[PDB]
């Protein structure tokens, strides 16, 4: 359905790291009330956001037991931390 | 083509002469997919724009010639 | 000896990286293959959205902070051209 | 009287069109101009929720099928009575999976 | 599957010689940036512009800092102090630290900046991290040559990996100190008598080159030389900031002579119009072996610091550092610097090895580079093992930092 | 006598019409598009053929 352009007509293309050119545009990001929040007001309006909660958490692959503290959804606590799985050691 | 906006008239008052009210352009605001572009257009065309019945938020055609 | 000490002398179960001798090395990124390794993920290309604004000209698609997809853009002296192409 | 064309030529040589409406109150019936609402209200179905079908009832609001019809027509004859407990609090199971939770269909 | 990054709560803390800049991780810039110089009264301490700038009677100006390492750890406990109740305004006990410090830090002072901060502030987690790394990180880059041009020192460190290659690193002196130093030596052989703004009650207007119209303020203390010292500096620094440009190509008097002048007004109301001399100051840094009194030929520009640096380094790794010279410090920020830089290098770099500078020329970015590093480096979820936690100091002592933070 | 005022505001509309232009020129200035919908951003297709 959605197209993005890569031809053999023009016949060029450009790689950066963190940005190519101080004139470079700003990025796009989402949006949901692009056009205006009466185009929306009953998308949003039949639904409940999800409770969020600032809550302790374990193993990043930590020897101490030390519990630091983030965001997450409420439902989602006693979750392993995913980032120990990056724990991987040289052999 | 394109999706009309704006319907609005310019003004310069007076023909150069005894007067009412002049409006000497017509500005006719189109936007389709692209982008968007005002035109002031001849006055004369305002017969033949209300003769089609236009208003904000229609679509028309229009030939240059 | 016609290279002198540095005579490439194998030995047997080895494996060798050759040397960049035509044009010299460069990162993954901010280097097409007009130079360096052609990464992706780092390739801006031109683009176009649903909604009706047009071709953006070069952009890559970045998931940030929060997992958010944005579009990055990137400058040409032809963006110009890229609208109203 | 509105002074349909008046084209002089005066200065480049030129060529231009001048209309004087004159009266004043005519100006505005041939320039009444426009503001339209540019899209509407995006309409979703209080329901099992996807976009809204057919129109709303005699009375009340928009539905998408006619299961939707049904609970919405079950409903409404708890709340005719102008008094009572909540009319639509999860009622009669409309819609209720939530990937992300969801009011009571009371938006009337 | 995975997330993205993570925000821990935790708090960066970069501290120079210039300024301190703290904030919250997560953040694209400081939060808070204020000089490090501090008052003393005999101890009473005074931090901050709006309580440093006051005239106060017998208050000596002071540094915590001596070569990029805390001496005075009493002057460092009232900084951290200042910015933990006025600017963080949060107790200590619940954020997690991120620390920079100096690429030559020695051991006994991060073995006791770690007793001070988990003794004392009782925080629940610290890291400790050197400016070059986090430099490299706020780029995007693990490999690159670091060249940080503050205060008191022009170096360059090379980084790989992330790591701080300590035997291929060059310090110089000649930095904004040593500019500032050769602007005074201007202003007195110009005969420019400078007055700080605090001895001024009101001025009038003057011609340029004409003497100063300024009268004194009658109720002032009589206030130490060293704090006096400090404020002629501020001028100086504005001066600094204001005048001076570098010369795109080696300085030639004729030619900088023909350049257009620059107005500067100081704050008794003496102006006038600067000419070459505003080329030749800044000339010292890449060419000192001209400079008046200064003591020997020895000394290198900063051209051959980054070129011996990156020639101490091992031969594999030297395009790495060619081609990412991460330029940082607020020394750098004078007018075409960089340029300069890029040119001198371009002349002395190999041709089968491609130089590439990175475009970082604003002052959020050259100032604040190591902060911005150590936030990002704190939101990294892949980060949260790497914390030194309470209980591991407790369990290995003060010792635990060697090993976790190198 | 007239066409004094007819050359008067021929220049004024001149005038007026420049202007008109150096104000749509401003008005192209900053960012043309800050932001793009949900449904292009997790559309999850973006094909080149």
């Amino acid at each position: 359905t959605l197209t993005f352009k890569r031809p053999e007509g023009m016949h060029r293309e450009v790689y950066a790291l963190l940005y190519s050119d101080k004139k470079d545009a700003p990025p796009l990001l989402p949006s949901d009330t692009g056009q205006g929040y009466r185009t929306v007001k009953a998308k949003l309006g039949s639904k409940k956001v999800r409770p969020w909660k600032w809550m302790p958490f374990t193993n990043p692959a930590r020897k101490d037991g030390a519990m630091f503290f983030h965001w997450r959804r409420a439902a989602e606590e006693g979750k392993d931390y995913p980032f120990a799985r990056f724990n991987k050691t040289v052999q | 083509e394109g999706e009309v906006t704006e319907l609005t008239p310019c003004e310069t008052e007076n023909p150069m002469g005894g007067y009412g009210k002049t409006i000497s352009h017509v500005i006719i605001g189109l936007k389709t997919a692209k982008g968007t572009k005002q035109l002031k257009l001849d006055p004369s065309i305002f017969e033949s724009l209300q003769k089609e019945r236009v208003e904000a938020g229609d679509v028309i055609y229009i030939e240059a010639n | 000896d016609p290279d002198g000490p540095f005579a490439f002398r194998r030995k047997a179960g080895c494996q060798y990286y050759a040397p960049h001798l035509d044009q010299t090395g460069n990162w993954p990124w901010t280097s097409p293959k007009d130079g360096g390794l052609g990464d992706v993920r780092y390739r801006y290309c031109l683009t176009t959205l649903t909604v009706p604004q047009r071709c953006i000209g070069f952009a890559r698609r970045r998931v940030g902070r929060g997992g958010r997809v944005l579009l990055d853009r990137a400058h040409s002296d032809y963006d110009s051209v890229f609208h109203h192409l | 009287p509105i002074i349909t064309y008046h084209s002089v030529t005066v200065p480049a040589r030129c060529s231009r069109t001048f209309i004087t409406f004159s009266d004043d109150a005519t100006f505005e019936e041939w320039f009444p101009q426009g503001r339209p609402p540019k899209v509407p209200v995006r309409e979703v179905c209080p329901v099992t929720h996807r976009p809204a079908l057919y129109r709303d009832p005699v009375t009340d609001i928009p539905y998408a099928t006619a299961r939707a019809f049904k609970i919405i027509r079950e409903a409404y004859k708890k709340y005719i009575t102008a008094h009572g407990l909540p009319p639509t609090a999860s009622a009669l199971g409309p819609g209720p999976p939530p990937p992300e939770p969801l009011p009571g269909s009371g938006p009337r | 599957g995975v997330y993205g990054g993570d925000e821990v709560g935790a708090l960066v803390f970069d501290i120079g010689s210039y300024t301190v800049r703290a904030g919250y991780a997560g953040e694209d810039c400081p939060k808070v940036d204020f000089p490090t110089a501090i008052g003393m009264v005999v101890p009473t301490y005074y931090i901050d512009t709006n309580a440093l700038r006051v005239p106060r009677e017998n208050m000596e100006a002071i540094s915590p800092l001596k070569n990029g390492m805390v001496e005075d750890w009493d002057s460092f406990q009232a900084i951290l102090d200042h910015t933990y109740k006025m600017h963080v305004k949060s107790e200590a006990s619940l954020h997690p630290v991120l620390m920079s410090e100096a690429p030559w830090n020695t051991r006994a002072k991060r073995e006791k900046l770690t007793e001070l901060m988990f003794e004392h502030y009782n925080i629940p987690a610290f890291f400790l991290c050197k400016t070059a790394v986090l430099t490299a990180f706020a780029n995007g880059r693990s490999t690159g040559l670091i060249l940080d041009s503050g205060a008191t020192h022009t170096t360059a460190i090379p980084v790989h990996d992330g790591y701080v290659l300590q035997q291929g690193i060059v310090k110089s002196p000649l930095a904004g100190d040593f500019i500032t130093m050769q602007c005074r030596e201007l202003f007195q052989e110009m005969n420019i008598e400078l007055v700080p703004p605090y001895m001024i009650a009101s001025k009038e207007a003057v011609r340029e080159g004409s003497p100063a119209n300024w009268k004194r303020k009658e109720k002032l203390p009589q206030v130490t030389r060293s704090w006096h010292n400090y404020m002629c500096n501020c001028v100086i620094q504005d001066f600094q900031a204001s005048v001076l440009q570098v010369s795109d190509s080696t300085y030639d008097e004729q030619v900088a002579a023909q350049m257009p002048t620059v107005h500067y007004e100081f704050p008794n109301g003496y102006n006038c119009d600067f000419g070459a001399e505003r080329l030749k100051i800044p000339e010292g840094l890449f060419d000192p072996s001209n400079v008046k009194g200064l003591s020997g030929n020895t000394m290198l520009g900063v051209s051959h610091v980054v070129t011996t640096s990156v020639g101490m380094c091992d031969i594999d790794i030297r395009p790495g550092l060619y081609g990412s010279v991460i330029v940082a410090g607020g020394n750098t920020l004078i007018q075409s610097f960089t340029d300069r830089l890029n040119r001198e290098l371009s002349q002395k770099t190999p041709p089968s090895m491609r130089l590439k500078l990175i475009a970082n020329n604003t002052t959020v970015e050259r100032r604040f580079s190591s902060w911005i590093g150590g936030s990002i480096l704190a939101s990294l979820g892949t980060f949260q093992q790497m914390w030194i936690s309470k209980q591991e100091y407790e369990e290995g002592g003060k010792q635990c930092v060697e090993r976790k933070c190198p | 006598a007239v066409m004094t005022a007819v050359r008067a505001w021929e220049f004024w509309n001149l005038k007026t019409l420049q202007e008109r232009e150096a104000r749509l020129r401003l008005e192209q200035e900053e960012a043309e598009l800050l932001t793009y919908t949900r449904e292009d951003a997790y559309s999850m297709e973006y094909v080149y053929e």
